[PDB]
This record gives C-alpha cells, structure tokens and sequence, in this order.
C-alpha cells in the first residue's frame, strides 16, 4: 500500500476503519534511542531496603554508563502503598490513586539521582530529553521516575481501584515507544519462579518462558504487573525483558553484558 | 464493598468532534450559540477532539516512520487547538480553555468560578501510549470518557457530524447498506468488525467504567439535539456501558 | 513606624496533621463532614501535614546519608498528597487542591472563586533549609504559621490526633506524668526540654509574629472542635504568641 | 556621549527623548552566539513533504555540526494554514491565530527532534538555553520551534488577521538578538527567481539582491515573509540572509561551507 | 469582510504607569483608594508599566553591551513587579496578579471569579523585540493597546504622572514652550518629532487597530480622574486611533 | 544507634523528641557536589557596576572553570533596594519584599549568563541541576539567582520587614546542603574591617576571624547578612568562608588556587 493510498484512507475513512488501520501498520518503523536500555530499579524491592541494596547498584551504573546507554526508571515502594490505602478506604478512584503514586515514584528518583549527580547523571522528567546525556561519555545515563503520565485518565482494572499500569508498565512502555534495544527489571529476587520464592518452601527457578506459558502456569500476575505481560504481547520493538535481583552485587552489569542472569520473558 | 464515589456528581460532560470543528463557522457558530443557551442550565465540560489536522500530521508522522507513542501527543495538540478556538467564542461568557492538569486536579473550583470550562478530550498517554496499532488507541472519544467516568459525572454526551451509530459507514463506500442503530450496547459493538464514529478503545473502558451506564452520539450539525440529549431524550443513537443502576 | 497591613484579614487558615488523616477513612470522613458545614460560615485556606510516610522517606534517606536539604522536600510531597486526598473529598462542593505558587500570589481570587482551597502546610525551603538537625526545622505547623501570620488571617488552628499540649508525650513512655496543657505561652514552651505535638521552629516564628496573637490546637478526632475552635471557643490548647494586640 | 551622560539621560528622560535614543545607540555592541547559524526548515516547503525531503536534511544537519554550530528552527505549514483558515472565518483576530500557528511549529520541531535524538541533538525552546548543546562537539546543534512569542500580542498585518511575523521572522529575529554569524533560509526553490516559479513560466533567477531592489521589482513578499525583509533593513548583527533548496542534496552542506547556492538577500 | 469579533467587548483595561508607582505610599494608596471603588463599576483589566528600575537595568545592560532583545525581558520583569505590589494592596478585596499566559487563554474565567485582576502591561516580545534601537519600543504603552484591542474591549486608559501629552516634555529643558493637548491623532503625533508621554510604538499599532477608537491619558496624582476617565468624561488627553466608528 | 532504633523512633515519637533527633544525627554523612566550589557574584558590590567589573570576572570564571567546578550564584543590588523601599513604605510583610527581591537577582543571572553563553556556560535554577554541566571540561559551571526559595514563606526579621535571608544566605545554604568543598563571598572589598572601610577613615584589615571574635567585635552585621554567621555555626559541611575583592583583578583566581587573599570566616 503506497503512501498514497494511505493518505487517501487518514482523510477519507474513520481511524477505526481496518482497511486505514492496515495501511498504517505497513508504515516504516524508526526506532529513536536503539542503542539504549531501559532499567527499572524497583521501589518496595530495592530504593525501600537503603543503603545495603542502593549503593551497591549506584556503583553498578557509574560502572556501567562507560559502555552502555541508560535510562534507568525508579519504582515508587511502599509509601505508594499506604497511599493506595488511605484512598482506597475513602472510596477514591483508580485515576486518584495513580496520581498520587506518581509522587513516591518522585521522591525515590530524586535520592537515586543526588547519590549520583557527583558522577554527572542528571534527573529528568523522561526518555524524551535525553538525547544529550546519552550522547556523553562522561554521562551517558539518566534517571527517571517510572510510573506513566495517565494521571486521572488511568483505565481502571476489572476489580478494583488499585492502578494497574504503574512503574512496570510505565518503565516498559518508555523502552517500547523509543525503540530500546533492552528492557531489565531489578528486583529482589533471582528471577521468576514456579510459585512466589517468599511465600513458598519448594518453589523452582524458570530461567526462560514466554508469556502464554506464564499465563498457563497460571503466573500472570507474579513477578511483574500482568498488564506488562499483555503490552509485551503487543510490542513493536522490545519483544522480550529480563528480571534480575538487584540484590545481587554485579548482577546488573553482568546482565548489560549479555550474560542470562535471572529470567528471560519472550512475548511469543 | 462498592463503587468509588462520585467526586462531581453535577457535571455533565461534553465531547466536540473535531471533525465537527473542521466544518468551520457554518457548523461552530449554531453550535456555540446553542452552547450559550445551555450554560445557565448545566455545569459544563467541554471537551474537543482533534479532526482532520490529525490525520495529516499522522500522514507526515508514518511517512517518517514514527512509532505510535510519538503520534499520539501530535493528534493531541490538534485537539487542544480546536479547544482554545472553541472557547474564544465563548469567552464573552466568561468561558476559558483549561489544560489537562487544571482539568485533572482544578476542576472544582473553576466550575464554581465559571458555568463551562473547555479542554481537549485526548489523554495524556502520549509516549506512553499502547502499541500494536500504529495510529494511536486512546483517541477523544476514549479520554472523555476516562474522565466523566472519573468523575462520576451525571453524563457524557458526543457530539458528531452523523446522525448516530449505522451498520456502516453512512458517508463510505457500503453506504447505501447502513442502517441506523438507535440504541447499542458497547458490548455488541466490541464484538463487531468494521468502521465506527467512535474510538475502539471506547467500547474497551465502557466494560470497565463503574458510573456512566449510557452514553448519547448525537448529530452536532442539527441545532436542538445536544440540548435534548443532555435532558436525556433519545435523538441519537444510545450506547449502553455494562455499568447497572441501583 | 507600625506593623504591616493584613493582606486577607477575613481569612482562616486550619491545618490538618499528617497524622489525622493517617488514620484514613474512620478520621477523615467525619472531618470532610465537619468541613462541608463550615464551608458556608468561613473563607478557608485548609492547609495539610505530611504524617508517617515523611517518617519511612525520613528512613530511606538518613539511610543514604542524605542531607537536610534533601529530606526537606520529600517530606513536603507527603503533605501535597495529604491535601490532594483530602481537596478529593470535597470536590463536590468546589474545592480544589491549590499549589504553593498559588498560595503565595493568587489565594485572593482563588477565594472569590470557592469558599475553601486546600494546600500544603510544608513551606518551600527544601534544599534551602537551615543545618544542624538531620530532621527538616521548618514542617507542617511553621509552614501554616507563617503563611497565615504573613497573611494578617483572622486566625490558625492545628488539628491534632490529641486533645492538645501536654508536659510529657499523651502516648509515649513517660505519658502517665502527662497532664494537660490548656493555655500556656509559646516562649514558655520554648524554653521546655522535651517532645511537644508541634514544631519547635512554630515557637521561633511565633517570636517574630506580627499579627496572630493566638494558635488553638484541638483534637481532629471529635467531632465539633474545630467548629467551635474557628468560633474563638476553648476546646484545646491555646497558645499565645507574644503578638500584643491594640 | 559617555556611560555618565547616557546614565543622567535615562533618569531624567522619557525613553521617547530623541536624546537619549542617540546616547543609547552609541553602547557598545555584543554578541551572545557569534559563531552560530540559524537554519530555519521550512513548514510546508520541507517538513510536510515527509521522509523524501526530511531524511536527507536529517544527514545533512548530522553531517554538518562536526564542523558548524547549528540553531534550527522549524516552520509551520498546511495544518497552520487550516487553523487560520477556520480561525478567520469565525472573525477570530490575529493575536488568536498567532497562539494557534505556534502548535503546529511545535509539532515539526518534535518529529524532528526525534529523528535527531540518537545523535544528540535535542529540542529546546529556543536560542536562551543552547549554550551547552553548542559547546559540545557531540552535540554542536539544538532544534526549536520558529514561531515568535508574540501569541496574543502579534501586531496585526495592515489588512486581514493572517499573523505577519510568522516563522521566518520568528527564526530571523533569533539569529539577530544573538547576534549569530549567518542566517539560511530552506525552502523548496533554487531562491529567488522574478516570478513566483511555481506559477509562471519563465521566471528568471536572482542570485543576489538588496531589499531596496526587491521592492522595486515587485517581490516583497515572495519566497520571505515580506516583514521579514523590513527587519532585515534594521538588524544590528545580521545583514544578509540565503536562501536555499532543501529539497536538492547537500545544497545546506554547501551553504555552511561558505558556497553561494541560492539566493543572497542583503539589507543594503 | 468585517473586523473580527470582539472577544472581551465588556472589558475595561487600565495602564499603570511604572513611574506612578516609583512615586511609593503617597501615590499607589490614593490610586488604590480610587481602584477600591471602582470594582464594583467596571470589568478591570489593570496592567503596570516599569518605571525607574527599568532605566538602571538598561544602564547596566547597555554597559554590558547587550542587544535591545536581552533588554526587553529586564525592563519587562520591572513591569510585573509593580503588578505584584498592587495587586498585593488589592489583595482584600479579592484581587491578584495573573500572568501572560492566564492574561492571553484565561482573563474570561478569571473575571467571572473576581470584579478586577492585575498584570504586566508590556508585552511577551522579549528576545524576539525588533532591531533598530537599542531601547525596546513594544513598552507598556504599546503592549497594554495591543492585549486592549485584540480583546475589543470597551475601552484602555493610560494612567499618567502628568496631565496628559504637551507640545513638549512639561518637566523638561523647554518645559516653559510646553503646551496642553486636549486632543490628537496619533498619526498627528506620529509625525511629531520629540519626546511623549506614551511608546511611540503606540502610535503604530493604533494605526492597525480594529476596535479602540480612542485612548484617553490622564493624570493619575489627580484622584477622580481615573474614575471620570472610564465614564468617558475628558479630563486628560484623547488620543485618537483612526478606528472609524459604525 | 543502630538503624533499626532510629526507624522505630521514626514511627512511634514526635519529630521534636531529643531522642529521635540524637538518633538521626547519627546517620552517615553524604556530601553531593563534594568538588564544586559556590561563588557569590554581589550585586550591588559588582554587577550594578557594569563592565568595569563584571567583564573582568567573566574572563575569571572562563579561566578557572579549566580547573574548578564552579556554582556561581547573583545578587540582587539596588533594584532591590527601590523595590523593598516602595514596599515597606506600603507597609508589606517581609514575605512579599523576599518575592520582589528574588526578580531582581534573577535580571542579574540572566546578564551574567549572556556573557558566558558563548563560552557553554548556562544559566540554570540551581545546583539542583548542574549535574551535567560539572560533568564537561567544556562547561563545567552554572550561574543562578542567589535567592532562597522562602517567598511569602520567609521568615521576618524581629525588627522591620526587609527579608534577613537574602542572596549571601541563599548561596550559603546552596553550598552546605550540596556538601561543597568552598564558599566564596566576591564583594567590592578586599574583605573584612575593624569598620565599614567606606564610611572610615582608619578600618583595619582583618585577615582571618572566627562569627564568635566577629560578634564580640560588634561586626555580626557588616560584610556579610548576618543571619548567614549564625547559619556558618550550624552548618555540617561548610565551616569556613572566603571573602573577596571581585574588582581586584584575579582575585577570584588566586582564591581558586588556594591563596589567601581576603578573608577568611571561621565557624569556630
Ligand atoms: N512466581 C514468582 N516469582 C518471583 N517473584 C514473585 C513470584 N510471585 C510473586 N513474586 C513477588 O513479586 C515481587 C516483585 O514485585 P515488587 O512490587 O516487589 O517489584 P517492585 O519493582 O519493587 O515494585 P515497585 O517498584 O512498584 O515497588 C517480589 O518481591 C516477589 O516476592
Ligand atoms: N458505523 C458508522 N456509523 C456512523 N459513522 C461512521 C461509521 N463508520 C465510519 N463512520 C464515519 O465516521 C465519521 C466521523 O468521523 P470521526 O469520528 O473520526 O470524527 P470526530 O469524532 O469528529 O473526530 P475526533 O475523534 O478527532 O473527535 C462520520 O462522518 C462517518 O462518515
Ligand atoms: N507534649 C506533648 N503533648 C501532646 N502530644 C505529644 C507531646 N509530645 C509528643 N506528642 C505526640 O505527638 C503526636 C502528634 O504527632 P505529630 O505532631 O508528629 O503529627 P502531625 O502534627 O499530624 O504530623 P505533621 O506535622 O506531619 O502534620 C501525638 O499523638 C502525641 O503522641
Ligand atoms: N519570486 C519568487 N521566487 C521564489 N519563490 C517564490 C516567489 N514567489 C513566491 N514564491 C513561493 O514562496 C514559497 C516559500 O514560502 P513557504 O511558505 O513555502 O515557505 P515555508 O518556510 O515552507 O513556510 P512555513 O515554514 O510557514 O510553511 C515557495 O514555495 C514559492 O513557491
Ligand atoms: N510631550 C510630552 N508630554 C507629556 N509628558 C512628557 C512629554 N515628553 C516627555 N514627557 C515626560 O514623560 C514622563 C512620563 O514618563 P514615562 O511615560 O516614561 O513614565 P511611565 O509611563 O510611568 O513609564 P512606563 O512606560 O514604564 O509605564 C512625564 O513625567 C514627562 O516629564
Ligand atoms: N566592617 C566591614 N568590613 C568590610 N565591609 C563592610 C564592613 N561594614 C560594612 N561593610 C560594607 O558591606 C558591603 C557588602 O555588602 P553588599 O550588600 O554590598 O554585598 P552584595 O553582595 O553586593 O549584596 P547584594 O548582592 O545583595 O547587592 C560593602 O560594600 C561594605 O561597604
Ligand atoms: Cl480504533
Ligand atoms: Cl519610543
Ligand atoms: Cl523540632
Ligand atoms: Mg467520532
Ligand atoms: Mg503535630
Ligand atoms: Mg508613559
């Protein structure tokens, strides 16, 4: 399908028409930042546990930034938690809730990023103006808070107010729509399991799954927000993530490296 | 337990086809004269989406092969323009246009200031934006309702150049085939395959809202429908949510 | 010379502790109904403290080493959540939650607009705050004090989760010495050892005050305090600022 | 007329004092960015013609920073001239059509900006915060919206509410007020011709003229904003302007290599 | 065709100028005295020019050697500041300074919240000023005319140090040949050489304008003729535009 | 104390306990700009003076930052001065002359950071930002307005309403919260008299002196805010300041490399 017949549909047709809906989907694909990854460093899992969990990985990316683009997103923890309760219990919706999250997703970008100022990696709103830093040797890396700018228009889940698209989703969907080479998830565990490793005695180590596998398995929603599990399905660019434990020490450079550290979640 | 509250009960919430804009003043001017004789009857947001100048910046966007995420806060800034255009006319009214975090978080009280405000129905998922299609999901249609759900709001009304909802596309090629449907569920519609004047992703949060039961798309182009539409009377096609009443 | 003028001299200013609206629903739907009553007898500037989660993000960043300057404005956020909870629960009514920018140069036409406005009671000195304690000085009951003094407001009242100022901590291990305080003086206070249910900086700031000559604090918890407090009523612990009246 | 006297003139003196306008014009004269170029893409010449004109300059512009400081700022094209098509008919004035046309320049700086981020060069709002992207060899270059601040303050032209002071004088006004070294104009014509070439048949090419000659030939308002040519005649630091086919490969490579493509209008 | 439309006809704008308020105390609180009373009359739109500081900035710059495009946003940043002092007096009476922004896409909404708002009246030119001199021409004066017209507002009234325009400067050198103009053209004044009271920029865009007919300037020190002034009574000097009436 | 004591008193007491304040003042000590050095640029003492004095400080600051991460910070001078005059004469609270104040210092950062564009040196916020900027030998400064953030917020002096804490305090605060190894305070004095050097005949120079020798000397208000001497005896990072003749040529430099020119004042 020629540009033209493309343009013809977007001024002629109704975008939900699926003859302008395949047209489209023949379009060129240009990726924006294909050389960076996209780290999430979790809130409850690693930036709540202090000094013993982020110093460590403040050293890890002051390592890795001399040969990898970073975009490293901060996850929001607990005190988003208590704030889902409090507004939760006064019957608040999910669009509430996701504003307020958005906050301690803040608070742990900025204290992640005064650890790491001295080392000239700056704290900004997102992927979109980091095109300077990421093209400095002497930075090459930035941080970010993580949860998506949905705010009050944040589609609720089925059951319930608690947002279902938060830093998971948010850090993912930044790596998709910049075309990123890599998306990696830092928690506090060595990857998935067959049942959750803090909760369960015999629970075993999946190194690599996809994620129809993981929804048969009935994993859906286990290591990762669901929601993200679906997003990969449906991704241009970034067809898989790895989850590693942040905990770990060099576990993260390891996993820039290209060493299978962790689990491998592949959309198909 | 329950639904959420209603955070502004009194609202009633109004979409603004941009293709309804793009006719220019022979379809803004009734448009905005009936707009002035319903600010002293209702509590008024007014939300715009975005029209034809969508459609090209998407055509320039493709041909440069932008992802999808980029796209969608583009088509947004249309919806934003046809917003300030809309409420200039109204602003002898005392009617200004507000940005989404004024929308989102100052509604209250320039409602209280005012009768009507005006801001852009698209949402701000913008680099965010889901992928998968590569012209962006969540539209005006869907982000208006985002929001009146949100809100609790005593309803959400759409303001299109058609008369409602048809088998087909009344202006396309099968046209002579379409037949008007007064009254659908979102449902229904989600399990059908073909064009509608509404966003896909519309009929997606319906299954998830948990206040608005019915949405109206009426025809903008015949004066005295949005006025009856927000009494309630059918003049349009109805769409019902999935959300029970008591 | 003189003292300066009162730039909103009709205006009230309550603060609502961090740790009132911890307690969620159980504390907090009563106050928002306490609030809604009195929204039509006073012009309100409701302002919020930050409560437990300052203490965790206390924890998190003592852990790292953090400065003063760097606890300060992540406290502060706790606050703005606060209130953006609490302006939530009253948006039926035209309440909305304000920032401090627009605390600081727009509260004027904001109450013209609506009868109350909610905004956070932490003042902005963030990476400006003042050395020698690790814990930020200039919290929640400062931030309200000076906001309200510099106003030249009718008045400040503290809404606490106890009945007022005791000599020894109502709730903590030497608490069955504590007896209760109705009336004291803020420099008396100052030169008191010991915990108190209010800023120690609230008492330098009090030195200083050019116009409110009294702050009440009472208990958020019982239902009619606060009314009865904003009436000029006893019903906590009134504290004397050394502002000498005409 | 020494700083003492101009000083005694601009307290005492209403700023309408011909007196003192004399003392003032005597200051000394410095220039913020004196080895940058502004480059202004053109709208509808260049952006809205898709990938076919766009990728090529995208080169060009990488190509050209390793050796040039580049300010680029981006036009407008045919989404502004729907919006002043429906603003004007609803009788809207021109500061409300000024507001508008800003927009959709942001929007082309964005779509460029984006094909430019993974070469470091970011999009800013303007000149006032390139200093750092300028002082960079890995960057060397910013991208901005051309459109003036004017918005609801835009002086209206003699006759009809079309803004007068449009990208190109948004763009030229940039380079002046920095005192920047050079200012090319990309368009989709060769330069200058007698007639409008598009239209005419036999229109002849203009390689160099002066605004006066312009005039006098019929063409102040041809391939230039006509307001343009007006400011021109007043500049301090930027007394001629190139105009250049953006559409012909290389032609901005040789105009910042000092090569006399297109057309040169000068001041005088 | 026709003229646009005007968007604010119910509008009345007032300039301050910056050397009435350079006059301190004893000229700002009987011209707040005088604005006080007239709230409840009129719709206002009261805009501050720079004054004296704005002179030092352009001293220092000028020995900086800095373009008339980096001093227009120094001279601009003066104008607002004494917005900020008024609107400050104003404060109790629910006034406040607004911004260019809210100014341009909000003055509806925020006059259906309050009787009078303040802001800068010079004008968002900034770095993009015109070339020529190196003292920026778009001044408060020109600014306050263009923001006036393009609203199609009811009127704007030049608030002055003096009695109105002379044959020449009335504190100056020829103070003593200075004649009374009760009445000009500005293109009358156009062609005049010699120092003015208002921008001559002024001139220029009057000749341009679509709506204001005439702007009268008048002797702020003089309470009363701010008042007689947006009634339409001649107590100063009347400008006229060359907007033809119907 | 060891954490767990410190988080259990951070959830059961009032922030005032002393328990809980001796417990948090336990806590490790992490400096964020450790090897940056802040530069207060006075006001009325340089930059209302023109180029006389300001131009030979811009060749300083493009000289040193070769060597020295510099955080440079403006004055306001006498536009504030007017501006408080004006406003205390309308009987304004301390908190609104602090708004009016902090305009005019920002008039001053934008002049100074004209002049430095050129050489890739921005205006920014404040050091909240600088983190890039101190990354690049070829920027590795900032200029920002000396302002604290106080506002309407500020607290008033016990006498008057002319805001105590103003530009020397503002740049103080910077230097302490961000752990920066060096204050300089750049005057129009060689540093600190026995009496104000322009008011007296006979002033003796005082080359180093503790705020304690400064009070019992009757100087607590003299070449410094006095609030800022009270804020030196608090602070935990910086606990000595530098003041210097900024209208000395070199000056600036030689108090860079560690000599002793003007004076110095001690904490302790
Ligand atoms: N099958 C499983 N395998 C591994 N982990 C599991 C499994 N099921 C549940 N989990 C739990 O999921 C948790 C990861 O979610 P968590 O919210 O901690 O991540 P996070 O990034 O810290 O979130 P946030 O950033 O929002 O705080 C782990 O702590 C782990 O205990
Ligand atoms: N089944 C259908 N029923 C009715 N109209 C349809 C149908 N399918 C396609 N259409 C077309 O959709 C058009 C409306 O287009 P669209 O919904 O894109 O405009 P809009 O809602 O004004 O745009 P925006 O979403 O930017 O506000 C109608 O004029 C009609 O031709
Ligand atoms: N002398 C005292 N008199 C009364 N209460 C005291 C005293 N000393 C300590 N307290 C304790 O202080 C508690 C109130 O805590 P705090 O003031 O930190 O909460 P808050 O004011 O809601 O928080 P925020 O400052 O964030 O608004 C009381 O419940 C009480 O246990
Ligand atoms: N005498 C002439 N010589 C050359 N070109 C002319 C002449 N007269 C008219 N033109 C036309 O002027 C046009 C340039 O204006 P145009 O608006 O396209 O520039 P632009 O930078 O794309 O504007 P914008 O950026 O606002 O879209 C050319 O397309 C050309 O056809
Ligand atoms: N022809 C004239 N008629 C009247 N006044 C004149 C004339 N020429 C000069 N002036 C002088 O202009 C002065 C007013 O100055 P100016 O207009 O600069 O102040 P302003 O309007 O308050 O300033 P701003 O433009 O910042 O608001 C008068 O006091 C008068 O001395
Ligand atoms: N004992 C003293 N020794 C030295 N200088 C003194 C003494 N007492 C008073 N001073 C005066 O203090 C002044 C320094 O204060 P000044 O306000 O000029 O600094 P500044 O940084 O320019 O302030 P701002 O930046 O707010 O304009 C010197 O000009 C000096 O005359
Ligand atoms: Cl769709
Ligand atoms: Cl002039
Ligand atoms: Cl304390
Ligand atoms: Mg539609
Ligand atoms: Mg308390
Ligand atoms: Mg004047």
């Amino acid at each position: 399908n020629s540009t033209a017949e493309l343009e013809e549909l977007l001024m002629q047709r109704s975008l939900t028409d699926p003859q302008l809906q395949a047209a489209a989907a023949a379009a060129a694909d240009f990726r924006i930042l294909p050389d960076a990854t996209v780290i999430k460093i979790g809130g409850q899992s690693v930036i709540d546990r202090g000094r013993a969990a982020v110093y460590p990985l403040v050293d890890e990316i002051v390592a890795a930034r001399k040969n990898h683009k970073l975009l490293i997103g901060t996850g929001a923890g607990t005190r988003a938690r208590h704030l889902y309760s409090i507004a939760a219990g006064l019957g608040l919706p999910a669009g509430v809730l996701a504003q307020l999250g958005s906050s301690v997703a803040d608070q742990n970008a900025a204290m992640l990023g005064q650890l790491l100022a001295k080392h000239g990696i700056p704290v900004v709103g997102g992927a979109g103006h980091s095109a300077v830093p990421l093209s400095l040797a002497e930075v090459n890396a930035v941080v970010f808070s993580g949860m998506p700018p949905y705010k009050l228009w944040m589609r609720p889940a089925a059951e319930g107010v608690i947002p279902p698209y938060r830093t998971d989703a948010g850090c993912f969907l930044l790596a998709e729509q910049f075309g990123c080479k890599q998306m990696i998830f830092v928690k506090d565990e060595d990857g998935l399991y067959t049942a959750n490793p803090k909760t369960s005695k015999d629970a075993t180590f999946i190194p690599r799954i996809s994620v129809d596998e993981m929804k048969a398995k009935g994993l859906h929603d286990s290591i990762l927000e669901f929601p993200v599990l679906d997003l990969l399905q449906s991704a241009q660019h970034v067809r898989e993530v790895q989850v590693v434990n942040g905990l770990v020490p060099g576990n993260l450079t390891r996993a820039l490296a290209g060493e299978h550290v962790g689990t491998i979640i592949t959309a198909s | 337990g329950k639904r959420p509250i209603r955070l502004l009960p009194w609202l009633q919430v109004v979409k603004i086809g941009g293709r309804v804009m793009d006719r220019g003043a022979d379809a803004i001017l009734p448009l905005v004269e009936e707009l002035r004789k319903l600010l002293p009857e209702h509590r008024l947001l007014i939300l715009t989406g975005a029209g034809v100048r969508a459609r090209h910046v998407f055509s320039v966007g493709l041909d440069l092969g932008l992802p999808v995420g980029s796209l969608a806060p583009l088509a947004a800034s249309e919806a934003g323009q046809n917003g300030h255009i809309l409420a200039a006319m109204l602003a002898s009214e005392g009617v200004s246009y507000v940005e989404h975090p004024t929308v989102a978080d100052q509604l209250a009280i320039h409602l209280s200031a005012t009768r009507a405000v005006v801001g852009s129905a698209f949402p701000p998922y913008h680099h965010h934006e889901f992928p998968g299609s590569r012209i962006p999901p969540h539209r005006a249609d869907t982000g208006a309702f985002l929001l009146a759900d949100a809100f609790g709001a005593a309803g959400l009304t759409i303001v299109e150049n058609v008369d409602g909802i048809y088998t087909a596309d009344p202006n396309g090629p099968d046209r002579g085939q379409a037949r008007f449907l007064p009254e659908t569920s979102a449902t229904d519609l989600a399990k059908s395959e073909g064009p509608l004047p509404v966003d896909r992703a519309l009929l997606d949060v319906m299954a998830t809202a948990r206040h608005i039961e019915r949405v109206q798309v009426v025809n903008g182009l015949v004066p005295g429908r949005l006025t009856a539409a927000l009494r309630g009377e059918h003049v349009g096609t109805l769409i019902r949510t999935g959300v029970r009443p008591a």
